[PDB]
């Protein structure tokens, strides 16, 4: 019952870190297309 | 970021309208001397 449980919280952990980096990771590349836009426009 | 990006785009339109009524009124103004200096150029063709 324990190692079932800690499996469950171990697949949910890399699930959420896959979710995570998808969260964070887009934003940081969205910042450096803002940041050229921005260096173009001036 | 997003915010200043956006007040940057408006004042760059603004000033690009800005720039293209300016450069509209010098190339009225251009052509009105052209035409004028065509006028004095004939009327010294004529005398001579």
């Amino acid at each position: 019952q324990l190692e079932n449980l800690i499996n469950k919280w171990s697949l949910e952990l890399e699930d959420q870190e896959k979710h995570f980096l998808q969260q964070a990771t887009q934003v940081n590349a969205w910042d450096r297309t803002l940041m050229q836009n921005g260096e173009r426009i001036t | 970021q997003k915010e200043k990006q956006l007040e940057d785009l408006r004042y760059c339109r603004e000033e690009r309208k800005s720039l293209t009524e300016t450069a509209e009124r010098l190339a009225e103004k251009f052509e009105e001397a052209k035409e004028k200096q065509e006028d004095l150029i004939n009327r010294l063709k004529r005398i001579l």
